[PDB]
């Protein structure tokens, strides 16, 4: 149908960020400034964080056969642009280090930002597909951003070949789909089917395929081996923004996906992913018990995260506050990775050029950064599910919600995964406080370092008090 | 199922036909007859025609029913086109299209 | 217009599979413009006008013309892998091939047990799809737009010279 | 075996031989007419005796498919592209829904050509050159299309007789000039002509394409030339000067001699108008030409929007 | 009077021996061949569905998957450029730096 200014106003997040890409780029046109148009997208991106709360005082319709635009639309929106401005702030002080043009970053991380948008109103097929490769393709730039070091070269080639694979195998599975039930839109994926026929051997193998792209899209078993070497060998702030916008964007779209499709309430679908999250939860808990290197060790972190996120979709179409469960975990989540990440960042700022290395070295780092090392243990801490922080508030939710509908299966492999990612994580947490024998000033820098505060700040108050959260998450429902 | 179509298609086969022959048997004839005894800024045109004509196919889809679409996809293809032209600015100002710096 | 298909179908599949199975480059390119050109062929045996025609106006001549023009800068004239050509050894390709023939297999049997009207190849003409891409896919055209740019950047960040 | 759809589809199957067997007797004599202006029909036999019977060699180092297949793309390419115009009412060889994309395809299908034939080119320098040209052949095949979109936004359809007969008023030179000096401009350059002749003569690194070419395959790349020429003066005809409508003359002689003055004046712009440089004409083309392009599209699509009551 | 069933066979076997290529190539620009088949492939069958159900979708979903097959390949393309700049050679296996 038309669009309607009332679909315009709800097209407030997309449309802005959409401007600020054309403002920036011709501002990097007239003149290659770095401080100007750092400037112009973070303005552009709190500008779509309000227009979302413009958004919210309209209503909730579907603007377009393709755009579905609700309360899990702007939760799963704000959650992106946050993820998108903490980049931002993060890659400043890593791009002062850098030589080359440093404005192509943020033209990228808004690009990639609108992905995350779109993958959040995302109610057709072909919505899916163009949000996936908006989120990925400048993500094929950020990784491979300091091309001339091997491992950001390696990291963009292992990324770009892995992700149009999977992009290609997604595209197979929704043309089967689409062979299969005449309609693209996410309500019709399998409505002409009756008498217990939707176990359609064509619709499955299609669905197969999009699990298959999206599987490596999440890191889930066994597409999950693209995920250390990626986010170890990207930058910092791309690794920041590769764990927490582009999971929580597509995790979004798959459980909208699951949610709106008759399909979606198919055993043989849902067997599938419980061999999947169990996979995924023991594989990445395991793979992170000896691993030195702390981009490694939260990749197999973030394989474990999904892992739970997707106990937590299996029940969506059985019990009732799945919905709730995924976005309190995914908001605890998003503010655990920005933390750690963002402390990562924070020392591995300026860049120091193609030839040096890119080492983190977070034994004693109380002794010389006393702030980044509480920080970082509280993100450890909160990673693990640990009391007191919102990764457990998270955690819990997801085994309500696993033994609300009977996952016992699920239910004890989160116990087992947990207690490996406490053997990890507290390493991590007291390696940072042990002593070190041997191996700024600007407010950037600062920004920095008020960024990851602020975000283990409210981990540790909506750990102690999670009912705002809770409230805020449970208005954010999409349409029944 | 006409006679004017299958007519045009048996004339246009006839003349892809007759005409790929033609070459192939000249240059046959030709060959059976007569006795006998690097720079980057290369690819970054390349890349810019590609995505450029890509953006092409767009407009080819878009100009082929500008009456039925009405104001509104005018609306669409004007951003479109301004999305198009930002770019290809874009691209002029910071030197990429500049064979000779 | 069923033999059309057939036969194009037959050349496509016959050209992927010399394609995947070449050593030198520009004959796999050649192969490859070949297999695009019947699956062209398989697109206006269908009905599909557009699609077919953006097949040969696009992929078979601007992403091909890339591809051969990345191969002619390089200059693969043998660089290490033309003298081994691993993919010819049946322990290299054996287990892949047994793979992907499971996979097609499956696949296949997903494909058969489905109903099927048979494809009419009524004319879908471009300016239906015309239509419908500035009617209710507005977005996807925007953002595929988008989508370009943003490839037009990150091929410019890393394939500068400098 | 007397039946008259079978008399139909026989005379369809003449017409379209005919329409070939004229674009190439054509082209032929325009390559005698720019050999002579810069029996002449014996002249141009006793040619084709000689590039018949001489020896066609082929390098030893050099790939003997790519080598041979060049000049057959070089032919073949416009040599297809001429199917969809229509030179008289009756008198087409194809009415297809595609049309002027199908045109598009022989010109992305027409830059493999000179790529082949550079790369086949066992050379450096003739590789350096061919690479340039096929440079410039993708910086103008980037707005021919859209200098195409124009009329097609005025016709409203892609098909070739829609267009002539919606010029049946007023010519789309008229409405549509900016888009027929862009087509003329993009068709020039798209066949290799002047201004934009041998861009490998601006560095000495750099050799022509059509060099190692002997004989035959010389005279596939000269006729494969000249038939490029032929079809995009008629496609310009048939685009932007009504085609085959006219006043009093009957329809094929109008559009005989639409196309024969189109046809001296690129002889006349090859006679006259000098060489510009390399970079001038990328910075001309990707600065100028499709802006100018996609100005007129919205012009264009402004106007009829306007008029549409 | 033709199948989709057939269509549909024919589109998985051209994403068969496309990631067939993708897997047993060493070099990277046949693996950007490769993937080169398999969208196509994907996008064949994207356009044999649609012509099946009569409907546009099917030539919008094949722009979609074209323009995303360009814009990879010029990443492709450009990011194997970068390898052949630094490494002078097109080897997937022994750029392999990061490793568990
Ligand atoms: C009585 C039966 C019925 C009741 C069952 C109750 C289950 C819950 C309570 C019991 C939990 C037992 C946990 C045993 C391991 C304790 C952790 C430990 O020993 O950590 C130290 C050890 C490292 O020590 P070291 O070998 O010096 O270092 C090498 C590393 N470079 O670390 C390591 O070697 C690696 C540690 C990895 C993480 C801990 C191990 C997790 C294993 C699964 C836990 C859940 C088990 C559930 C029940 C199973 C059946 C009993
Ligand atoms: C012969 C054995 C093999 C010999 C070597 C290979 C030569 C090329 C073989 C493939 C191309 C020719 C196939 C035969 C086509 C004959 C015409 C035909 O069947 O037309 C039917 C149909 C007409 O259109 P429609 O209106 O849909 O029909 C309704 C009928 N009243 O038509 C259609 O709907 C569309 C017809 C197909 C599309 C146009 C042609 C595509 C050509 C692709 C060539 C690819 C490269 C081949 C290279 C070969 C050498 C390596
Ligand atoms: C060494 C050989 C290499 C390969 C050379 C080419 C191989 C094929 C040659 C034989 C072709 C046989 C005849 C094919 C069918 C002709 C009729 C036809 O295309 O009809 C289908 C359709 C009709 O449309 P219409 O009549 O308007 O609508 C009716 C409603 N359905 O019309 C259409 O759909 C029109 C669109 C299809 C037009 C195809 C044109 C040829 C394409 C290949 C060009 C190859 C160039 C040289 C090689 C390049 C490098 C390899
Ligand atoms: C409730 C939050 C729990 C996690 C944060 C913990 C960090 C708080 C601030 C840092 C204090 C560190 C003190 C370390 C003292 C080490 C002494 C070693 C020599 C005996
Ligand atoms: C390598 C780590 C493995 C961890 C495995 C954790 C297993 C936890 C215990 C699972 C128990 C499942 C019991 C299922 C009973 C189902 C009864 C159904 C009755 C209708
Ligand atoms: C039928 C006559 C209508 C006249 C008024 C037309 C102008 C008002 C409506 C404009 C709607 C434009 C929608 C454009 C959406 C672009 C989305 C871009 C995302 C990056
Ligand atoms: C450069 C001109 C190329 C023309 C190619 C096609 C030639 C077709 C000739 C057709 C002749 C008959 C046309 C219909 C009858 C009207 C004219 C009658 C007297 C010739």
């Amino acid at each position: 149908m038309t669009i309607t200014p009332q679909n315009l106003i709800a097209l407030l997040p997309l449309l802005i960020v959409g401007l600020t890409v054309v403002v920036v780029m011709l501002s990097i046109a007239w003149r290659r400034n770095h401080f100007l148009n750092a400037t112009l997208s973070v303005i552009g991106l709190n500008a779509a964080l309000v227009s979302l709360w413009f958004v919210g005082q309209a209503g909730a319709m579907d603007v377009t056969p393709l755009m579905r635009v609700d309360g899990f639309a702007m939760l799963y929106t704000g959650l992106v642009l946050l993820a998108s401005l903490a980049t931002c702030t993060f890659a400043y002080p890593w791009l002062e280090g850098y030589n080359d043009n440093k404005d192509e970053f943020y033209l990228l991380v808004l690009i990639a930002a609108l992905g995350g948008i779109l993958l959040a109103n995302a109610n057709h097929l072909a919505s899916l597909f163009l949000g996936i490769e908006l989120i990925s393709l400048p993500l094929f730039g950020l990784v491979g951003y300091a091309f001339r070091q091997k491992r950001s070269l390696e990291a963009s080639i292992k990324y770009t070949i892995l992700s149009a694979a999977a992009s290609s195998f997604l595209l197979f599975g929704m043309a089967l789909v689409y062979a299969q039930s005449g309609d693209l839109s996410f309500v019709a994926l399998g409505k002409n089917l009756g008498d217990g026929m939707l176990n359609e051997p064509l619709l499955l193998a299609g669905f197969g395929l999009m699990i298959v792209g999206l599987g490596f899209k999440l890191s889930l078993v066994p597409f999950h081996l693209w995920t250390p070497d990626v986010y170890q060998g990207a930058p910092a702030p791309v690794s920041t923004f590769l764990a927490t916008a582009s999971k929580i964007a597509i995790f979004g779209v798959v459980m909208r996906l699951f949610l709106y499709a008759p399909v979606g309430d198919s055993e043989a679908i849902r067997v599938v992913l419980a061999i999947i999250a169990f996979a995924s939860i023991i594989f990445g808990n395991l793979m992170a018990l000896s691993q030195t290197n702390i981009k490694r060790l939260l990749g197999y972190s973030s394989i474990s995260h999904l892992g739970y996120l997707l106990v937590a979709l299996i029940a969506l179409q059985t019990g009732e506050m799945s919905m709730e469960a995924v976005g309190v975990y995914l908001a605890g989540y998003l503010f655990s990775s920005l933390g750690a990440f963002g402390v990562v960042s924070l020392m591995s700022s300026p860049y120091r050029g193609p030839d040096a290395d890119s080492l983190f070295s977070y034994r004693g780092l109380f002794w010389h950064r006393p702030i980044l090392a509480a920080v970082m243990t509280v993100m450890m801490l909160s990673l693990a599910g640990i009391p007191m922080t919102l990764g457990f508030i998270g955690k819990f939710y997801v085994l309500a919600v696993g033994v609300q509908a009977h996952l016992w299966w699920l239910v004890g492999a989160v116990v087992v995964g947990s207690a490996i990612g406490l053997y990890y994580y507290l390493r991590v947490a007291v390696s940072l406080y042990l002593h070190a024998p041997e191996q700024p000033s600007n407010w950037q820098y600062s920004a920095g370092g008020i960024v990851v505060l602020i975000s283990a700040l409210l981990v540790l108050v909506l750990g102690v008090w999670p009912q705002p959260l809770i409230s805020i998450v449970r208005l954010a429902m999409p349409l029944m | 199922t006409s006679t004017e179509v299958i007519a045009h298609h048996w004339a246009f086969a006839i003349f892809l036909i007759v005409a790929i022959g033609l070459c192939c048997l000249m240059l046959v004839g030709g060959w059976f007859l007569g006795g006998r005894a690097l720079s980057a800024k290369f690819y970054l045109v390349a890349m810019f025609f590609v995505i450029f004509d890509v953006e092409a196919l767009y407009l080819f889809a878009w100009s082929t029913s500008i009456r039925e679409s009405g104001w509104v996809g005018f609306v669409e293809a004007a951003i479109f086109i301004f999305v198009l032209l930002a770019g290809l600015v874009y691209l002029v100002r910071i030197g990429a299209l500049d064979w000779t710096p | 217009m069923e033999f059309a298909f057939y036969i194009c179908g037959l050349i496509a599949i016959l050209a992927t599979l010399r394609v995947i199975t070449h050593t030198n480059p520009v004959h796999a390119l050649l192969y490859l413009i070949i297999s695009l050109l019947a699956i062209s062929g398989v697109f206006f045996s269908l009905g599909a006008y557009f699609a077919g025609a953006l097949e040969i106006i696009v992929y078979a001549g601007a992403i091909m013309v890339l591809f051969v023009f990345v191969v002619m800068m390089l200059n693969l004239g043998g660089s290490e892998i033309e003298q081994e050509r691993q993919w010819l050894k049946p322990q290299v390709w054996i287990g892949p091939a047994i793979l992907s023939a499971i996979m097609l297999v499956v696949i296949v049997y997903a494909i058969l047990g489905v109903n099927d009207q048979g494809i009419d190849g009524t004319p879908i003409s471009a300016k239906a799809v015309g239509i419908t891409l500035f009617g209710p896919y507005v977005l996807a055209v925007e953002l595929a737009s988008m989508l370009l740019l943003a490839g037009l950047v990150v091929a410019f960040h890393v394939g500068r010279e400098e | 075996w007397i039946s008259p759809e079978l008399i139909e589809i026989l005379l369809t199957i003449l017409k379209a031989v005919v329409i070939l067997l004229v674009v190439v007797t054509c082209g032929a004599f325009m390559s005698f007419g720019e050999r002579r202006l810069l029996g002449g029909s014996l002249q141009l036999v006793a040619d084709m005796i000689k590039m018949f019977f001489k020896e066609d060699w082929i390098p030893k180092f050099s790939d003997r498919v790519i080598f041979t297949l060049a000049p057959m793309i070089a032919f073949t390419s416009l040599l297809l592209a001429f199917a969809i115009v229509p030179v008289s009412p009756g008198w087409v060889v194809a009415d297809l829904n595609i049309g002027i994309l199908f045109f598009l395809m022989m010109a992305g299908l027409a830059v493999y050509a000179v790529l082949f034939a550079g790369w086949s080119s066992n050379n450096k320098y003739s590789l350096l050159g061919a690479m340039r040209a096929s440079a410039q052949t993708l910086s103008y095949e980037v707005f021919l299309g859209l200098s195409l979109m124009g009329v097609v936004a005025q016709a409203g359809s892609f098909n070739m007789t829609d267009i002539v007969n919606s010029q049946a008023h007023v010519w789309n030179v008229i409405p549509q000039f900016f888009g027929f000096i862009t087509f003329a401009i993009a068709g020039v350059a798209v066949c290799h002509r002047h201004p934009f002749d041998q861009p490998e003569a601006e560095q000495e690194l750099a050799d022509g394409y059509h060099i190692e070419y002997s004989g035959m395959k010389f005279g596939l790349f000269f006729v494969g030339e000249y038939i490029g020429i032929v079809t995009i003066s008629a496609l310009m005809v048939t685009l932007f000067f009504g085609g085959w409508q006219g006043p009093l003359l009957p329809p094929f002689i109008w559009f005989a001699l639409k196309t024969a003055f189109f046809m001296m004046m690129f002889i006349l712009i090859r006679a006259s108008l000098p060489r510009p440089r390399y970079d001038q004409v990328m910075s001309f083309g990707w600065k100028i030409c499709l802006p100018l392009t996609l100005i007129n599209l919205l012009v264009t699509a402004a106007v009829i929007l306007w008029q549409a009551q | 009077m033709i199948p989709l069933q057939h269509g549909l066979i024919l589109a998985a076997i051209l994403f068969v021996l496309g990631l067939t290529g993708l897997v047993i190539r060493r070099n990277l620009l046949f693996m950007l061949i490769g993937l080169e088949i398999m969208i196509n492939a994907s996008a064949l069958a994207f356009v044999v569905a649609g012509s099946y159900w009569g409907q546009t979708d099917g030539q919008v979903m094949y722009i979609l998957a074209i323009s995303l097959a360009a814009a990879e390949a010029s990443i492709g393309l450009a990011l194997l450029l970068q390898l052949h700049r630094r490494r002078q050679n097109l080897n997937i296996d022994s750029v392999s730096e990061m490793r568990g």
